C-alpha cells in the first residue's frame, strides 16, 4: 500500500549523526568542527541509502544542537561546508572561516532550526556503496591494501561549524544533523549487508 | 516460458556462437540474462572521452577457456574477476593493456562432466561490485583489509572463507536475487548466461575497475557412491561481447 | 524499486530453526528424505508465523516484514527434490488454516489445503499459501495469540515412501525456497530491530 | 488416439485438479473412463427423491489420501470399498452420514514409487457389485457368508483370499472386461481412472449400498535384485466427483 | 403502519417459514427488524477472504428449538450467545466447525403459552458486543473478570446477575434504543424478529467472535392468581439466515 | 441546532491525557516515557468517542507540556511513536530513538506547540469499544480470563518521548495532550456505559 | 447520528423520585392502579423540569440535557396499562403550563391540557408535552425560579375507579415511557456533571 512504497520508505528521516563537543571541549577546545562528510559509517541511515544504489536526489537536512544535557543555551554558530577542495581550518582564527565561496549560513541557537537542501554533487553518475578496485595505480603493497574500499567519488568535503568567538565557548553543542529525503527515484536496489566489523570507515 | 509445471523441450539443447568459438550443451535451462538486459554499445551521450574506442569485434569477442578447475565433493567456491581474466589472455587481454581504458560484457559458459545423480548443486552468480570484507582478526578490533591476491586472485579464483557470509555482509541466501542460475547438473547442465551492464561509468580504464566477478560455490554437497567416479571437473568459457577501449598509449600489465 | 518486490526475488525460510542450522545455512536447508515408511512419517512441521518465527524472520521478508508494523498477503512457497534423480518418491504437503492446533499428523494436514508431489523431471514444486485473513492486514509481529496475527501452520508428509533405485543413495535431499505473492502488504513503515549496535560505530 | 504402434507424448505426463488437490504423475498411461460414460448430475426424471438433494461441491469434490499401503514381493489383493472410504474421512463421510441419503462417482488416482524395472504389474480393477462368495469350507455343504469386516472392511482393503477366483465364480482374466488399466509401472505410473455411474437406484441412501470397490492385485510376481530397494510403496487418492444428498437426518455410523 | 391510535389486524396473526421449518402464532405484534435492515450476502468487495464460501442454504436455515426454558414469577435473564448456540446443535454447528470461519445472521421466533392476564411483561433484547462486566469484589479494587462459562455460557442462558444494570455500564432503561420487543403476551405473543448484521468484519471465524446475544429479562413481576396455572413456559427457535464459511479445515469444538 | 449537531459534540475538544514525570523523575530518571495507547483509561474522552463506534477520522492533537507547576522550563524534546511493532526504547541511550523510519517530530519547549493529525490506522473497518470474544484460540483458564476484554484490532503502539541529553533533566515535563476532532461522519451509536470499575484497562 | 435522535430513540422519566426506586429501578417504573374511587384520586404528580428534576435527570434525555445548558423542545410521553387485560379503567391524564402550582386535583389538572385514557385494546396511550415557551431556549439547568427555565407540570388522575373481573387482580400498574418530539433542540454543548471520578483511572 502506501506506506510499503518506496517513497514512503525513503520519506522517513532520521539522525544521519550527531558530534557532542563539550564546553570544556578537550575535543576542541575552540571547539571548531571540521565533520568528516561520512554519514556512512553510521549504520542504520547509510544502509537504507544503500539500498538503492542510484537515486535522484533532492535532499533536506535540518540542523538542531544541544548541549549532552539537551539544554539549550544562547550561541550564535556560523555553518560551513567548504567543499573537499578546500582548506580546512585550524582553528578559531583560521582564515577559511571567513569564506568567501564556500556557502555559510549564519543561525542563533535561538534561531528556529534552519533547513536546506544540497543538490547530488558527484561526479560520478551516483554514489554506489560498494568500490571495487583501487583509487590509485600501481603495485598494492599490503600496506597499500587499506585504500581498496575508497571510492573517491563518494567522497565529499567536510563540514565546517564553528562558535563565532575569539574566546573558547561558554556553551557545548550537539550536532544533531537531521535529513530527509524528498521524493526519489531509485534504480537497481542491492541487499542490505550486515557483517563483522572489519573497521571504519568501511565500504560497507 | 515455463511455468512451474511447464515443461517444454530443446530448451534444454543450445548452441551458443562467438568469434570462432562454439560451445553446445545437450542439457541446459533456458538463458538467463541479467535485468532483462542485453549488452550494448556505449552511448554517444554517455561516453565523455571523446576518444573514438575501438572495438576488435572478432578478436575480442570469442570463448576462452581459460582455465579448468577441478572439483571436490565440497569444496570451496572461487570468484573469477572479469577484467582480470580476459586480460589475462590474450590477444584481448594483450589488447586491453594497450588500449587500457576499456569497458565490455560478456557472455559466460560453463561447462562440467554430467553424472547422473548429480547431487549437490553448486551455485554461481555473478555479483557486480563484490566487495570482500576481512574477519579482521574475528576481534574486529583488527581492522585488517584483503589481500591483493584476494581481491584480484588473477582468474585463480578465490576460494571463499565463509560462503554464507561469502565474505561480506550480504546473507548467502538472499544472493538469489542477484541473477543467477544453479547446477545440480541434475537439472541442467553447462549454464549459459549473458551479462548485461551495470558501469558506474560508461567508460572506464576497468584495468583498475572490475566490472563483476564470478562466484562459483556449491549450495549442496555432492554425494557420489564410491564406484561413481569421483572426479566432477568444472571448465569455464566466456566470450566478452561489445568491448570498446580508449587510452591508446602504452600497456602496463597492472 | 519496491521491498516487496525484493521480497519477491526470493526470501527462504529457515527450514529449521536450529542454532547451528541457522549458523551454518547449508545444513538447516536441507530437509532429509529416506526410505520410510510410506505414510504417517512427518516430513516436518513448518509455522506460517509471519517471521516473528525463525526461519521468516531470517528471511528477506522477515526482515522487512520486521520493518512493517503489519503485514499481509499469501506466501508462495517452493520445494525441490536434491535427492538422488533415479530414486522416485511422492510425498504430501499441507496447509492449515489458523486455529487449529498443528496437524501433527498427515491425514490431518491433507483436510487442509494441500498437494502432492510426485517429483519427477519437475525438480520443482510450488505451494502457495493463500492470504486467509478475517482482518485485511495482519501484524507482522506477532508472539502473542492475536487471530489477526497468526497466519497458520504447513506441514510435509509421505504421500508415499522413498523409493531408490539401487544406485541410488537410500537418503535424498529437498530443498525450500520461499517467494511473495504479487499481493503483499505492509503498512506504517517503522524502524527494524534487526540491525543494531552496542557501540557508536564513529 | 494410439494403435498398438502409434505412440504419442505427452499422454503420460497428466495433471489431475480437484478441490483444493492436485496430483501429477510423469508417466501415466491415457486416462479410462468407464463405459465411455462421465459422471453426472441424477436427472430430475431419474430422481425420486423429491428432497431436494445437497451438493458441497468442493469439500465433497477433493483428492483424499485416505490410506497408503505397502507393497510385497505378492500380496493378496484388497479392495477398497467406495462408500466406506469416504465416509471414513471427513468432512465429506461426516457430511454423508447427516446427508446420509447419498449418490456420487468419483474419479480415482493411485499413486507409487517407481521403480526401472517394475515387473509383476499389479492389475487394479472396479468392479460394480463386487460381491464375496465364501468357500462354505471348501465342502460346499457349509454354506457360510462372509464376514462383515469382509464384505465392508471400511477402506482397510481386502485381502483377496483366491485371486484368480476373486473369491466369486467369475474367472480372474474376464475381468479385463470391466475397465481398468494395470501398472506394471514399467510401462506406466500412477492411473488415472474416472469412474462413470451404474447407479441400481438414481438416489441411493449408499450407506448400506456401495456403488463398487476397487481390488488391486498383482496379475505378476514383482522381481528385483537384492539390491534394488525392497520396498514399493503404493498410495490411492481419490476424489468424489459429483455428490448429492438427501435425507437430511441424524447421522449415523452405520 | 399502526399509529399509538391506529391498530390493523392480522398484523398479530403471522407465520414464518424457513428450511423445513414453520412457526405461527396467533396474537403477535409486528416483526421489527435491526436498523431497518435485512440480512445480506456478504459483497465481494467486502470478502477479505478470497476464499470461496460455502452456504449450505437449506441445512443451515432452519428453525432450531434448542432449548426451552422455564420461567417463574421473577427469575434472572439469562442471554443466549448466538454463536455457540447454534455451534452447538447440528448438522449446523457441526458444519461450522469444519467450515469454521463463519458468518451469518438469523431470524428468531421465540415462544411461550400464554395466559390472560399475562402480566409481568419480559424484555427480550439483542444487543451486539455484549460485553459482560464483573462486580470485581464490589470493592472495584478486585478487577477480576467474568468466567469462561459466564462469557460463553453455550446457550444455556446467563442468568443476569443485576438486571438493571445487566452486568455493564449500561443502564437497562436505555437498551430500548436497541431494537427489541417486549412480551407481556398480554399485548402479543410469541415474537419474531429478524436479525440484521453489525459484523466488524465481514468474514470472521466466528468461532471465538460472537455476532451478539440474546437477553431475556422481564421487566415486570409475573402475577397470577393461586388457581391459575404456575408454570408459564418459554421456548426459543432460531433459523440463522444467509451463512458463509471459510477455513474448510479440521473442525475444534472451541 | 448547530450546537446539537453531531460533529458540534465532536468538535469539542479535551485532554486526551497527561502525565507528569518529575524531574527527580524516580518513575523516569532517565525520563523517558514510553506511553501506552490507550487514551480509553481516561473515562471522558474515551466515552464520547465510544458513543460513535464508527467514524472516519483524521483527528489532530496538540502537544503542550509543563511542569506540575506549570512553570516552562527551555528543553528540547524528541517525539515518536513507532508504532506497537517497534522495539520501545530501554533507556536514554536507547537504540529505537535513534529512528530511522519511525516518525519523530523536534520541538523545543519554547517552540510552539506542535499540532499533528494522525490517520484511521486501524486494520479493522472501526476501534470498536466492546468486544466479545478472546484473541486468542484455545480453552480459556481462569488467568487467561484478563484477555477477554482485549481487542487486538483496537490497539495502537505506544509513543516515546524522551528529553535529548546523555544526563538526567533539569527540569520535569508533563505530556498535556489536546486531541480535537476533525469533521467526523459516524455510525452506529452507542449508548454511554458507566459502570463499576472492574479494572483498567477496561473494555468499558 | 444526532444526540437527539438518540433521546428520541427512548428516555423514561422516573416514575417516582425514590432512592430506593431510582436504585431498583423496576420498582420505580410501576405506578401502582386500583379500584378506587372514581375521582377525586391523584394517580401522580409530576414535574416538568428538564432533567434537573430527577427523573428526567436519570434519562438520556436528562444526561444529554445535562450537557446542554438551554435545552428547548416538547416532550412525548407514553403511558402502558400493564395491569390485568379483562379489569377495565379509565384515568385523566393532565399536563399544566408554567406559572400555576401543581395542579393538586383532578380537576384542576383538567383545565389545563389533558388527555382520557379509556387503556383496553390499545395498550399504550401517547401524551404530548407541546413545546410551550416565552423564550424559544430554556436553559436546560434548573434549579432556580426562571420562567424560562420552568417546562411546567403534568398529573395522572383517575377519570373513572378501576373495575375488575373477579378473576381480575385488584391492583393494576400502568407502565410510563417517555420520548423527544421531532423537534428538540439544545445549545452550547459542554461538559456533563453526570460522570466524573475522584480518582485518576490511570
Amino acid at each position: 500500500t502506501e506506506e510499503t512504497s518506496i517513497t514512503n520508505f525513503y520519506s522517513r528521516a532520521g539522525l544521519v549523526g550527531v558530534v557532542n563537543m563539550p564546553v570544556q571541549g578537550t575535543s576542541n577546545t575552540k571547539g571548531f568542527a571540521k565533520w568528516g562528510i561520512d554519514i556512512m559509517g553510521f549504520v542504520q541511515m547509510r544502509r537504507k541509502l544503500e539500498l538503492m544504489t542510484y537515486m535522484r536526489f533532492s535532499a533536506e537536512f535540518t540542523f538542531v544542537a544541544s548541549t549532552p544535557e539537551g539544554e539549550t543555551t544562547n550561541l550564535i554558530l556560523q555553518y560551513m561546508y567548504a567543499p573537499p577542495g578546500a582548506p580546512l581550518p585550524t582553528r578559531r582564527d583560521s582564515y577559511e572561516w571567513q569564506t568567501s565561496t564556500n556557502p555559510s549560513i549564519i543561525s542563533k541557537m535561538a534561531d528556529p532550526p534552519a533547513q536546506v537542501s544540497v543538490p547530488f554533487l558527484s561526479p560520478a553518475s551516483a554514489y554506489q556503496w560498494f568500490y571495487d578496485g583501487y583509487p590509485t595505480f600501481g603495485k598494492h603493497p599490503i600496506d597499500q591494501d587499506f585504500q581498496y574500499g575508497m571510492c573517491p567519488n563518494n567522497m565529499m568535503g567536510t563540514f565546517c561549524v564553528r562558535m563565532i568567538g575569539g574566546g573558547k565557548p561558554t556553551q557545548s553543542v550537539t550536532i544533531r544533523i537531521y535529513m530527509r529525503l524528498k521524493h526519489i527515484r531509485a534504480w537497481v536496489p542491492r541487499p542490505l549487508r550486515s557483517q563483522n566489523y572489519t573497521m571504519r570507515n568501511y565500504p560497507n | 516460458s515455463p511455468t512451474a509445471e511447464a515443461c517444454g523441450y530443446s530448451d534444454r539443447v543450445a548452441q551458443l556462437t562467438v568469434g570462432n568459438s562454439t560451445i553446445t550443451t545437450q542439457e541446459a535451462a533456458n538463458v538467463i540474462v541479467a535485468y532483462g538486459e542485453w549488452p550494448q554499445y556505449c552511448p554517444d551521450t554517455d561516453a565523455t572521452a571523446v576518444d573514438k574506442p575501438t572495438r576488435p569485434d572478432v578478436s575480442v569477442n570469442r570463448f576462452y577457456t581459460l582455465d579448468t578447475k577441478d572439483w571436490s565433493s565440497s569444496s570451496k567456491g572461487w570468484y573469477w574477476k572479469f577484467p582480470d581474466i580476459l586480460a589475462e589472455t590474450g590477444v584481448f587481454g594483450q589488447n586491453a593493456q594497450f588500449h587500457f581504458l576499456y569497458r565490455s560484457g560478456f557472455c559466460i559458459h560453463v561447462q562440467c562432466n554430467a553424472s547422473k545423480f548429480h547431487q549437490g548443486a553448486l551455485l554461481v552468480a555473478v555479483l557486480p561490485e563484490y566487495v570482500t570484507g576481512t574477519v579482521s582478526g574475528n576481534t574486529g578490533h583488527e581492522n585488517t583489509h584483503p589481500p591483493y591476491a584476494a581481491t584480484q586472485p588473477g582468474a585463480t579464483g578465490f576460494e571463499l572463507t565463509n560462503p554464507y557470509i561469502l565474505d561480506a555482509g550480504i546473507p548467502l541466501s538472499q544472493l538469489l536475487v542477484c541473477p543467477h542460475q544453479w547446477i545440480n547438473l541434475r537439472t541442467n547442465n553447462c549454464a549459459t548466461i549473458v551479462v548485461p551492464y551495470i558501469n558506474s561509468v560508461p567508460f572506464d580504464s576497468a584495468l583498475n575497475h572490475c566490472n563483476f566477478g564470478l562466484v562459483v560455490i556449491p549450495v549442496s554437497p555432492l554425494g557420489f557412491l564410491q564406484g561413481a567416479t569421483p572426479t566432477i571437473p568444472i571448465t569455464i568459457t566466456v566470450a566478452p561481447m561489445n568491448s570498446e577501449f580508449s587510452g591508446l598509449r602504452q600497456a602496463v600489465t597492472q | 524499486r519496491n521491498l516487496l518486490e525484493l521480497c519477491q526475488i526470493d526470501t527462504i525460510m529457515e527450514v529449521n530453526n536450529l542454532t547451528t542450522n541457522e549458523a551454518t545455512p547449508m545444513e538447516r536447508l536441507r530437509i532429509p528424505v529416506q526410505v520410510q515408511t510410506q505414510s504417517g512419517e512427518l516430513c516436518a512441521a513448518f509455522k506460517a508465523d509471519p517471521g516473528l518465527d525463525g526461519p521468516w524472520q531470517s528471511t528477506m521478508v522477515g526482515q522487512l516484514c520486521r520493518y512493517y508494523t503489519q503485514w499481509s498477503g499469501s506466501l508462495k512457497i517452493t520445494f525441490m527434490f536434491t535427492g538422488s534423480f533415479m530414486a522416485t518418491g511422492k510425498m504430501l504437503i499441507a496447509y492449515t488454516p489458523p486455529g487449529g492446533s498443528l496437524p501433527a499428523n498427515r491425514m490431518q494436514a491433507m483436510l487442509g489445503t494441500h498437494v502432492i508431489w510426485d517429483f519427477g523431471l519437475q525438480s520443482s514444486v510450488t505451494l502457495v499459501v493463500p492470504w486467509i485473513s478475517n482482518t485485511h492486514y495482519r501484524s507482522q509481529a506477532t508472539g502473542s495469540f492475536f487471530d489477526y496475527y497468526a497466519t497458520g501452520i504447513v506441514s510435509l508428509w509421505y504421500q508415499t515412501n522413498f523409493v531408490v533405485p539401487i544406485g541410488a543413495p537410500t537418503t535424498a535431499y529437498i530443498v525450500v525456497l520461499g517467494s511473495a505473492q504479487k499481493n503483499f502488504t505492509m503498512r506504517l513503515c517503522r524502524d527494524t530491530s534487526e540491525l543494531t549496535q552496542a557501540a557508536e560505530y564513529q
